[PDB]
RNA sequence: GAACUCGCUGUGAAGAUGCAGUGUACCCGCGGCAAGCUCAUCACAUCCUGGGGCUGAAGUAGGUCCCAAGGGUAUGGCUGUUCGCCAUUUAAAGUGGUACGCGAGUAUCUGCCGUGGGCGCUGGAGAACUGAGGGGGGCUGCUCCUAGUACGAGAGGACCGGAGUGGACGCAUCACUGGUGUUCGGGUUGUCAUGCCAAUGGCACUGCCCGGUAGCUAAAUGCGGAAGAGAUAAGUGCUGAAAGCAUCUAAGCACGAAACUUGCCCCGAGAUGAGUUCUCCCUGACCCUUUAAGGGUCCUGAAGGAACGUUGAAGACGACGACGUUGAUAGGCCGGGUGUGAGCUAACCGGUACUAAUGAACCGUGAGGCUUAACCU
RNA sequence: GUGAAGAGGGAAACAACCCAGACCGCCAGCUAAGGUCCCAAAGUCAUGGUUAAGUGGGAAACGCGGAAGAU
RNA sequence: CCCGGCGAGGGGAGUGAAAAAGAACCUGAAACCGUGUACGUACAAGCAGUGGGAGCACGCUUAGGCGUGUGACUGCGUACC
C-alpha cells in the first residue's frame, strides 16, 4: 500500500469510475481535444493510449473489443480507419497534455489533452 | 575487518547442495573503491570511507567532484564509512570484493526495510509513527554461496533490504 | 482577570505550572496518543530467575539468614466486585504508592510520539564522520563424549556451562505453505441496448462464482538474548604481628553475583560546550557620516540551494531520493515470464525518445571583525 | 500574645514559631532575633576538647545496637 | 478629465472659509484591526512589575554624561472581590 502502485485512487465507485473513464475517452476522441484536470488527465491518457495502440491492428476481434469498451457505433466506425494510418510511424505517445492554470470556480487545475498531430 | 556495500538483487528459496529448498538472499558485490582513509592524528580516529556504484556527473556537483578528485576515484552512489581493524592500512584507489569473506560464516548485514507510510495507531499499536525504513542490525548470519565470478554474496535466510535499496555487509564479531 | 501557561523534591483550608530548593529545554507550526476493560509507572518491605553464610547441607532436592527490581510474575468456573474459594500450567502467577493510578480514556491548555517553517553554529555552500548524551536486551526447557565418572563407607552422584534441539518477542523478506490482491482472465441468471442471429456493453454488493500478475500478509522461515573484558557487594582467601598463637589487614597482598558498565545496534554536535575531515566559489569601483565588526550608490549574481516539468519501493501536508534533451525519470510500443484459459494480461524484467520532461527566471558574493603566542620578513 | 484590625527581618517556603508596632523622604551609621565557605552579607577568627560516624544533617521506648520512610 | 466593468469606488481640476465639511456628510477619544517609525528578543523558566542598569537613535548645557522610546541583566516580588 502507498508503494509501487499504478493508477491514482480517485475515490469513487468502481463501476462509476469505469463508466466515467469510458465517457471521457469517448468525448475526447470525438472532439480530438479535451480540457480535464491533471489528476484525471493522467488517468485519461493512461486509459486511452491502450485503445489507440490496439486500433493499429484491424480485425473482427479488435473491433468487437473496441466497441465493448466504447459502446458508440460512430466512434468505432471512425476508429481503425483514420487514427491508425495517421500515427502508423509513431509508436506510443499519441497524445500530449499542456497545463492551463487553474479553474477560478473551485481552484481546480485544468489541462488540455490533444492528439500530437492535432490536425491533417 | 573490512566491509562491503551493495544492493539487494532478490531473496528466494534456493535448493541446498543436498537438494533442499532453503531461504537464501541475493546480494550483489560491487567493487568498492577506497576513497579516503582516516588517521588518529589528523582527525582523531582511523577508518576507511569508500564508495560503490557509478553515478552520472549531472547529479554530482562540482565541489563533490573536487572532493572525489582528491580521493582520486570517480563519484558513485555515495560514501560509506568502515572501521579499520586497527592493524594494517589499505591504500586509496583499490577496490575489494567478497574475496576472504568465506572464512568466518558469521558475517553481519545492515540495511533498510520496506517503504511503509505513517500507519494508524490501531494497525501499528493495536501514537502515530513510522515502521520500517530504518537501519537494521540483524546479526549471526551464515554465508551460503560465495561465488565471486557472479559478484553475488548469498547468506542464510533473509536480508534487511528493500528492492533496490542500499545495504552493507561486515565481518561481525558477535554471535 | 491577565499570561513571558516545563518536570521532580518540601510546605500548603491537604496531588501547587505561579510558594522555597533542584534539573531540563533554540523560537514558531502540522498530524496523532487523551495522563491531568485498555494503558502503564515506581519502592523492596523479594514469588521466581538466583549467588553466598549456617544447616539436623553426602549429590539433585531442599529449611533459615545477607544481596539483588536487570527481567517475568497466567488461563478458566462463583461476584458488579477489590478481595476471596476450586481445576491445569509454569520460574513465579510477589507486597505496596500513584485518591484498590487510570469515567473531558471545541481537549481551550499542559503532558508524550512522528514530522515541518525561521534562525545560530562568525565569508558562503556541499557532503563524510569522531562523538558526549539518550533508547532497544541481558528470557528459557531437553539431550550429548564429559558421566552412574570424580567426590562419596555403600547407595547417591559434578564442576561441565562446548555443541545441537523448541517455546514468548522484535527486526526482515514473499521465494517455498497459502489468504488478500473490486485495476488481469474465464463461467453464468434476469433486464435493456447495437436494423436482426451470433457476438458485445450497463444495472442487479465486483449481479453471483472459478483462479490469479505485482505488492501486503501469518499459517513460512532467516538472526537473536552471546562469548569476552573492566569494575564489584556478600563470600572465599597465599604469607603474616600488635598480643613467642590466630587473623581478609595492622605489613606484603588475590579470587569473587546472574547485581553495574562495556561488549551489538538506533537517534544523536540546537551537545548554544553549537565538534572534526575534505572539496568548490566570491579576489570591482565610487560617495557620505555623528567615524566604525559605520552606512549608502552603480555594476557584479560566483559556488551552492530551492519553485516549477517527469517522477519513486518517501510521503496526510511537510520532507527525502532519481531524471530533466549531454535521456529510460514517467507514459505508451516491442520482446520475455506469470496469470487466466489459441487470445486479454494491471502492478513482474530487457530494449525503444514515439510523447511528457526546455530555453529560461529567483535567493545566494565582491576576501570575511577584534585580542594574545610561535614561525620568514 | 498573635491574627481579627501591624508592616518588616530570621527559620526553604509555612496563619498560629522567634525578633520586632511602619508619618514621609534621604546611595549614613549602630543594633534585636538570626548568621559570618559560597549561592547570600559578614571571622574559612582564637583558646582545649568530643565527633573518623557524613552521626552531624530523622526518628522513640527498650537492651553501641535499636535505625526501617518518604518512590 | 482619468482609472474602473457603459457599475460601485477612487484620484486630479474647480466651487466651497474649510471637501482633515462630499450626500454613511458638526466636532470625532477608547475598546478592536493594520502600516511605518526607535529598541529588545530565536540557550532561556513562573501574577510579567519594582529600584539599579551598559547599549542602542534624537534634541539638548552645541560634549561636560540631561531627558525622551525600550530594556540584555541583576536582588526582590505567590491577581481583585
Amino acid at each position: 500500500m502507498r508503494h509501487r502502485k499504478s493508477g491514482r485512487q480517485l475515490n469513487r465507485n468502481s463501476s462509476h469510475r469505469q463508466a466515467m473513464f469510458r465517457n471521457m475517452a469517448g468525448s475526447l476522441v470525438r472532439h480530438e481535444i479535451i480540457k480535464t484536470t491533471l489528476p484525471k488527465a493522467k488517468e485519461l491518457r493512461r486509459v486511452v493510449e491502450p485503445l489507440i495502440t490496439l486500433a493499429k491492428t484491424d480485425s473482427v476481434a479488435n473491433r468487437r473489443l473496441a466497441f465493448a469498451r466504447t459502446r458508440d457505433n460512430e466512434i468505432v466506425a471512425k476508429l481503425f480507419n483514420e487514427l491508425g494510418p495517421r500515427f502508423a510511424s509513431r509508436a506510443g505517445g499519441y497524445t500530449r497534455i499542456l497545463k492551463c492554470g487553474f479553474r477560478a470556480g473551485d481552484n481546480a487545475p485544468m489541462a488540455y489533452i490533444e492528439l500530437v498531430d492535432r490536425s491533417e | 575487518m573490512i566491509g562491503l556495500v551493495g544492493k539487494k538483487v532478490g531473496m528466494t528459496r534456493i535448493f541446498t547442495e543436498d537438494g533442499v529448498s532453503i531461504p537464501v538472499t541475493v546480494i550483489e558485490v560491487e567493487a568498492n573503491r577506497v576513497t579516503q582513509v582516516k588517521d588518529l592524528a589528523n582527525d582523531g580516529y582511523r577508518a576507511i570511507q569508500v564508495t560503490t556504484g557509478a553515478k552520472k556527473a549531472n547529479r554530482v556537483t562540482k565541489p563533490e567532484a573536487g572532493h572525489f578528485a582528491k580521493a582520486g576515484v570517480e563519484a558513485g552512489r555515495g560514501l560509506w564509512e568502515f572501521r579499520l581493524a586497527e592493524g594494517e592500512e589499505f591504500t586509496v584507489g583499490q577496490s575489494i570484493s567478497v574475496e576472504l569473506f568465506a572464512d568466518v560464516k558469521k558475517v553481519d548485514v545492515t540495511g533498510t526495510s520496506k517503504g511503509k507510510g505513517f500507519a494508524g495507531t490501531v494497525k501499528r499499536w493495536n501514537m502515530a509513527g513510522q515502521m520500517g525504513n530504518e537501519r537494521v542490525t540483524v546479526q549471526s548470519l551464515d554465508v551460503v554461496r560465495v561465488d565471486a565470478e557472479r559478484n553475488l554474496l548469498l547468506v542464510k535466510g533473509a536480508v534487511p533490504g528493500a528492492t533496490g535499496s542500499d545495504l552493507i555487509v561486515k565481518p561481525a564479531v558477535k554471535a
